[PDB]
């Protein structure tokens, strides 16, 4: 009976969940869902055997309006909303031009991060753009990312700081990785007082 | 239908809902959209008496002015954060 | 006279529809019976009446309102009602015996000889159509709508294309009234037959045949918990077929408009399992653990009368929170995890032994173990665990309650 | 005077972050834009008015 005594569980009996408790479980769960959602793998099962390339049809022009007039159609094809294609096709072409040859990079690296970008902002204007999905989108990448480029991110506003660093689901990973990269950069920015200058910018902000 | 313009539904009724316009569209299939072009106010109404009876039981009309509320919503939205862009 | 009975039909229609848009739990039911009542005996004071025209079409009417009545209140159907049809024919066809296909045929053809009554027929074809739905009777009924369209329909053995096809004859012209019409009625029979054909060809492996009525059903008369049920099972269709993204989207269609969303929390575990993401499948439920512990009719033919009970093979059927929190902390310790797996089987095994006071929790019976195969699992739990000294209490318990299970006890006590 | 101005920065920056989570929810369908929305915005737009445009 001592037996009992130690093994007897008193949380066991439960009561009917509240509703906002009822909405926030839904909602978990549709974000968990589409936590573990993938789009290549959606573009070869759904479509036959991702980039801009990828949503425009190879290269015709880098023109605004007509990305936005065929993400309709991709989402239409697939059922997502276009928040979250636009998301995942521009974390992907992030890491494009992170990784396609430090703390740093510069020309060109920047000036198709700044083509890119800029429409960013206008589909942000255009609503066509998720958010949440797309500091997650770059989780995915998470190691692939530049010092320099999150902060042209943070100073061009597609996303703050803030919404990175609380939707990064481990926070430990988030402190080691900006621990190291500083370590990185602060040995960098007296390698040219050039250099010096973007990077004290940065390191302020 | 019109097989050109496929988003309209003249009526053909030959009694005196007939010369009537209409349009139909769904957006997350509960909340609906119709649009009306009836000839007079009569049958602007005679449609809604012969239509609110088939209905749902809790099928919720109402009236627009001003835009879809998705779309008015959005479009309060921009200014709100342009505002607030400026304002920082 | 007529002009009594027809008063009398219309006045306790209305009174009815009034207790359904009104009322409390209380005056809804009683205005309910009393109206049930009033109709009983209107039915009974008819059938004084030995055969005459006039009477019958009303007379129709009236017994199907009353049948519509019985069973929205049973929330069930029963064969009383198929008697009451019985003697409606028989009464009909004393104008001019056997068995209820007979009676069908010869009744039809006794109204293609033109009597304007078949507005209601077709009511009440449509009634004795859910009637055999509910009970299974699909040969008959193809047979059934095969006289009620023309015999070249007799090739046409798929019964949804006859339910298509069973034209609801007429506008409805100033008549009595009634509580439903052969539209309302045909809209509820094909989402029903749909519904229950696709999952039957799920079950049965088929989950392409499966796709075709599932949407069918969607595509149509649908509330929304039946929106739910059918986004799960194209979901789980997709599993079977191995689109392990395309079902997540249905299942997340379901979580966003259902408030019901233990089956699909049970799929995308399902699902999990198919793709090895069990952190996602034991994360989706330990959120189904919360999920089931959460919680109106109407006087009329609805969607949820022609449904079957959730079979278990089908995969909207749900264990209890604790047949489930089993299932948690099982697949919780084959994944290899016994110190989450023992607190859950704790929990668990509290559930029904400190269970009391509050509502009593279900008996696993035989498809489920037997209560003593959980303690030996829930004892490897906890020495995987290291949680040794309290194996040996909870070996001790066992003993105390009370075969291979004793030396089993014994086995694990030893390695404690 | 700076004082102010801080101020208003931060209080300006915390409804800013507010409507951009709604426009997020907005753009995945998480809430809805059924209702009572409106009325959340209408707040904020009540929170602007009252002393907007001091020109001094």
């Amino acid at each position: 009976r001592r037996a009992w005594a130690e093994l007897l569980a008193g949380r066991v009996k439960r009561e009917k969940y509240n509703p906002e408790r009822a909405q926030k479980l839904k909602e978990s769960a549709v974000r968990l869902l589409r936590s573990h959602q993938d789009l290549n793998a959606l573009l070869l099962e759904v479509e036959g055997p991702v980039i801009d390339c990828d949503s425009s049809e190879a290269y015709a022009n880098h023109s605004s309006s007509f990305i936005g007039s065929a993400l309709q159609d991709q989402a239409s094809r697939l059922g997502v909303p276009v928040g979250i294609l636009s998301a995942g096709m521009v974390a992907s072409s992030v890491g494009q031009i992170c990784t396609a040859p430090p703390v740093l990079l510069t020309v060109e690296q920047r000036k198709k991060l700044s083509s890119l970008l800029e429409f960013a902002q206008y589909l942000l204007a255009h609503s066509m753009f998720s958010r949440l999905s797309f500091c997650q989108e770059l989780w995915k990448i998470q190691s692939s990312l530049l010092l320099e480029a999150v902060w042209h991110l943070h100073v061009q506003g597609i996303v703050s700081l803030q919404e990175l660093l609380e939707s990064h689901p481990d926070m430990h990973a988030v402190g080691s990785w900006l621990f190291r990269n500083l370590c990185c950069l602060c040995e960098q920015m007296e390698a040219s007082c050039q250099h010096a200058d973007v990077a004290r910018a940065m390191l302020s902000d | 239908i019109i097989k050109e313009f496929p988003e309209v539904y003249f009526c053909e009724r030959p009694g005196s809902f007939y010369g009537t316009l209409f349009t139909w569209k769904q957006r997350t299939p509960f909340e609906g959209i119709l649009i009306i072009y009836s000839r007079n106010q009569t049958v602007m109404f005679q449609c809604l008496h012969n239509l609110i009876r088939i209905l749902p039981i809790n099928c919720f009309l109402k009236n627009l002015k001003s835009g879809s509320e998705n779309f008015l919503i959005d479009n309060m939205a921009f200014t709100l954060e342009k505002e607030l862009v400026t304002l920082s | 006279c007529l002009d009594l009975w027809r008063e009398k039909n219309d006045r306790l229609v209305r009174q009815a529809k009034v207790a359904q848009n009104s009322g409390l739990t209380l005056r809804r039911q009683q205005l309910a019976q009393d109206a049930l009542e009033g109709l009983r005996g209107l039915l009974h004071s008819l059938q004084g009446l030995p055969a005459a025209v006039p009477v019958l079409p009303l007379e129709l009417t009236v017994t199907c309102n009353f049948i519509i009545l019985r069973a929205s209140l049973a929330q069930g159907f029963t064969e009383d009602q198929a008697q009451d049809i019985q003697r409606s024919l028989e009464r009909v066809l004393e104008t001019q015996e056997q068995g209820l296909r007979e009676l069908w045929d010869s009744v039809l053809r006794a109204s293609c000889l033109l009597p304007e009554l078949l507005s209601a027929l077709h009511r009440l074809v449509g009634l004795q159509a859910a009637l055999w739905l509910s009970a299974d009777r699909l040969g008959d009924l193809a047979l059934l709508l095969e006289t009620l369209n023309g015999s070249q329909s007799g090739a046409s053995k798929d019964l949804l294309l006859l339910l298509k096809t069973w034209s609801p004859p007429a506008e409805e012209l100033d008549a009595p009234l009634t509580l439903q019409d052969a539209q309302g009625l045909k809209d509820v029979l094909l989402t029903a037959f749909a519904y229950r054909q696709g999952l039957q060809e799920l079950i049965t492996g088929n989950p392409d045949k499966a796709l075709s009525s599932l949407h069918e059903a969607a595509s149509g008369l649908c509330p929304r918990p039946v929106l739910v049920q059918v986004y799960t099972a194209l979901g789980s269709c997709h599993r079977k077929m191995g689109n392990p993204q395309r079902a997540l989207l249905y299942l997340v269609a379901a979580l966003k408009e259902g408030s019901a969303w233990g089956p699909p929390l049970l799929e995308a575990s399902r699902l999990y399992q198919q793709l090895g993401d069990t952190t996602a499948e034991l994360e989706s439920l330990e959120l189904l653990v919360e999920a089931l512990n959460v919680p109106a009719p109407q006087f009329l033919i609805e969607v949820e009368l022609l449904l079957p009970p959730p079979d278990l093979a089908s995969p909207l059927h749900c264990g209890t929170q604790s047949q489930t929190k089993h299932i948690l902390a099982s697949r919780c310790l084959q994944t290899g995890r016994a110190g989450d797996a023992a607190e859950h089987y704790l929990d668990l095994l509290a559930l029904l032994l400190d269970s009391s006071e509050p509502r009593f929790s279900p008996p696993p019976s035989p498809p489920g173990p037997c209560m003593p195969e959980v303690f030996l699992e829930a004892a490897v739990a906890l020495i995987q665990a290291g949680r040794a000294q309290d194996a040996l209490t909870l070996c001790e318990e066992l003993l105390s309650r009370t075969p291979l299970w004793v030396s089993a006890t014994h086995l694990l006590q030893g390695q404690a | 005077r700076v004082q102010y101005l801080r101020q208003i920065h931060a209080n300006h920056e915390t409804l800013l972050r507010e409507v951009q989570t709604l426009r997020d929810r907005l753009c995945t369908e998480d809430e809805a834009s059924s209702c009572a929305t409106a009325q959340r915005l209408l707040q904020v737009y009540r929170q602007l008015r009252h002393p907007s445009l001091i020109l001094l």
